[PDB]
């Protein structure tokens, strides 16, 4: 008939803005989670940095006695 | 020069909701109706009515055959 | 009062009102003599059906388009036509309505002084304007950018628009369309047996072309398959009988759309010309044309070009961007509705082309800044 | 009939099937976003005691300088 | 550019073999107007510089304001939408880009080259152009030999028959140590 083909239509329309809708949301789903990996790799990295410093000072510390006996 | 266009204030892309969404619905349904009708007006009537005539076709058919038959009778000579 | 959106265009002129949502009237842009004598006396005879008229009586008649490749080159043909348009089809005296004419990007000046000439002269209209047929498509579809393909019946034009600010240097017009691929199916019918050769039955041709024709997702592998079964024959009737079969030729008449190697054109597809369009723009405009390619025209309604122009196109495109095709159902009126919308703003009512103006600058003031 | 109404079941069951993946991505990535933000306030007082730590090292390589040199 | 504006007149050439048809008509008829306001104002109102030509088979075309119109791009890139200035900006840029002692001879001693500087009223025009954006005390020169397409090949045979050229060669031997990125070492 015809209106078949009116009702077939709209339901394309339908289909296209869904998966279009889709689509958009997996990119940004993509997106922040390559950010959020970013900001874990940048903290571990510091707490490296935090640590070798503090060991740093604790070797310092150590060389405290030696200066104040010498 | 080219043409300068004057500034005015808006819009667009905000019509297609106001041309599309209307026939989206309204012209789907206006057409279920008319098919609805079409159909209801067309077919029962249009059987109904070619079996009627198919009756007054027997009718006259019996007629010619009565009419044909006692004429033969007749003129037979 | 509201103004007329007239689009002559070239092959179907369409009218209607401003303000409404499809044309009023719809009828093919042809000028038909008689070319016989004639016997009977007192019958009425007319000496030039135009119109929708001459789409029935096209038997005794050599119908002869007024416009070849979206310039005028019969100035007479194409005023008789304007005056059935506004006379005949709407009933409407001109002289108390604007006009907003469409025409083809590109076209000599001629043609444009020539249109205002006759539309102050002689119909005498308060005033006109002439408007691109690629914005208006792109107006239609409630959108503000993307790349356009307006492939109407006498050419084929591709206008991108970025936030609403053409770029003139852009743009690519090809002269094969819906008249061309007429010509070249009535030309591939020939190998079958059926020969059409009288101006009448070229619209025969066109009416098989429209309801038959369509475009192969892809080429070569369609014609393999086609050459050795028999699922693509299809049936149709001549306007007397003599019912015709159609097999490899339904699909080899819309492929010179983007192959012209077929009737000798050196340029390229409707395919490539869009893309190499795309990469004559700026680099940061290049996501928003790739993601807002529209497609218009009549030209452009078989069934199965959205799929095969988004390969196409994804094939030469990086493999980063997302291709998208915005092809409306209603395509063949998108310029009508885009002129309708057009006029109906009230920013638009200062842009209108004055008599005055017209009277104190001559007939040049549309190249000037009232475009 | 028959193809056109399977026809129009299996467009409704595309249509369903992405919007249903859309929800899921647009959680997830509500998700990412509150974990880099979570973070990003992690690595901001991180930050900020590393460069305590490194002040601190800084005045204790100064003390260990001024007493082995005197 | 030539090509896509005498569109705007009636003739259309598309195929490739036609762009040479208009590559001679632009070497042939195109000249770089002095000033361009006032002579496109002119062009415009009388008629003296429509000028006619005959194509490779007949139907011979009569270009008017497009004489002077294509070639202006060079002093105004602004109609095919590029960005940068004229060649008229650019020459002083790089003059001034250059050191404060040798400007003056760079203003005394342009010089000019290349086919495209071949066309009929551009040695003026450059002059002018280069007046106006030069400090207005120092003396501008442009120099236009005659043969101005060969200058690059003349100065090629030149410099092939100097002595002390002859070691300046990239020798086979040197290719078959260091490969092709030989080319780019102080053996230019
Ligand atoms: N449904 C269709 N399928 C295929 N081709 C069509 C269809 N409708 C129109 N055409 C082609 O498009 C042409 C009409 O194009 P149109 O958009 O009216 O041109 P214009 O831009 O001059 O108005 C016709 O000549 C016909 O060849
Ligand atoms: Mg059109």
């Amino acid at each position: 008939m015809d209106a078949i083909k009116k009702k077939m239509q709209m339901l394309k329309l339908d289909k296209e803005n869904a998966l279009d809708r889709a689509e958009q949301a997996e990119a940004d789903k993509k997106a922040a989670e390559d950010r959020s990996k970013q900001l874990e790799d940048e903290l571990v990295s510091l707490q490296k940095k935090l640590k070798g410093t503090e060991d740093e000072l604790d070797k310092y510390s150590e060389a405290l006695k030696d200066a104040q006996e010498k | 020069v080219p043409p300068k266009i004057p500034d005015g204030e808006r819009v667009d892309f905000d019509d297609i909701h106001r041309k599309r969404v209307e026939k989206d619905l309204n012209e789907l349904q206006t057409l279920i109706e008319a098919h609805f009708e079409n159909r209801k007006k067309e077919e029962e009537e249009l059987i109904s009515l070619k079996d009627r005539i198919e009756k007054r076709r027997a009718e006259r058919a019996e007629q010619q055959r009565i009419r044909n038959e006692r004429e033969k009778e007749r003129q037979n000579r | 009062t509201t103004a007329l959106v007239c689009d002559n265009g070239s092959g179907l002129v369409k009218a209607g009102f401003a303000g409404d949502d499809a044309p009023r009237a719809v009828f093919p842009s042809i000028v038909g003599r008689p070319r016989h004598q004639g016997v009977m006396v007192g019958m009425g005879q007319k000496d030039s059906y135009v119109g929708d008229e001459a789409q029935s009586k096209r038997g005794i008649l050599t119908l002869k388009y007024p416009i070849e490749h979206g310039i005028i080159t019969n100035w007479d043909d194409m005023e008789k036509i304007w005056h059935h348009t506004f006379y005949n089809e709407l009933r409407v005296a001109p002289e108390e309505h604007p006009t907003l004419l469409t025409e083809a990007p590109l076209n000599p000046k001629a043609n444009r002084e020539k249109m205002t000439q006759i539309m102050f002269e002689t119909f005498n209209v308060p005033a006109m304007y002439v408007a691109i047929q690629a914005v208006l498509s792109l107006y239609a579809s409630g959108r503000t950018t993307g790349i356009v393909l307006d492939s109407g019946d006498g050419v084929t034009h591709n206008v991108p628009i970025y936030e609403g600010y053409a770029l003139p240097h852009a743009i690519m017009r090809l002269d094969l369309a819906g008249r061309d691929l007429t010509d070249y199916l009535m030309k591939i019918l020939t190998e079958r047996g059926y020969s059409f050769v009288t101006t009448a039955e070229r619209e025969i041709v066109r009416d098989i072309k429209e309801k038959l024709c369509y475009v192969a997702l892809d080429f070569e592998n369609e014609m393999a398959t086609a050459a050795s079964s028999s699922s693509l024959e299809k049936s149709y009737e001549l306007p007397d009988g003599q019912v015709i079969t159609i097999g490899n030729e339904r699909f080899r008449c819309p492929e010179t759309l983007f192959q012209p190697s077929f009737i000798g054109m050196e340029s390229a597809g409707i395919h490539e010309t869009t893309y190499n369009s795309i990469m004559k723009c700026d680099i940061d405009i290049r996501k928003d044309l790739y993601a807002n390619n529209v497609l218009s025209g009549g030209t452009t309604m078989y069934p199965g070009i959205a799929d095969r122009m988004q390969k196409e196109i994804t094939a030469l495109a990086p493999s980063t961007m997302k291709i998208k095709i915005i092809a409306p159902p209603e395509r063949k009126y998108s310029v009508w509705i885009g002129g309708s919308i057009l006029a109906s703003l009230s920013t638009f009512q200062q842009m209108w082309i004055s008599k005055q103006e017209y009277d104190e600058a001559g007939p040049s003031i549309v190249h000037r800044k009232c475009f």
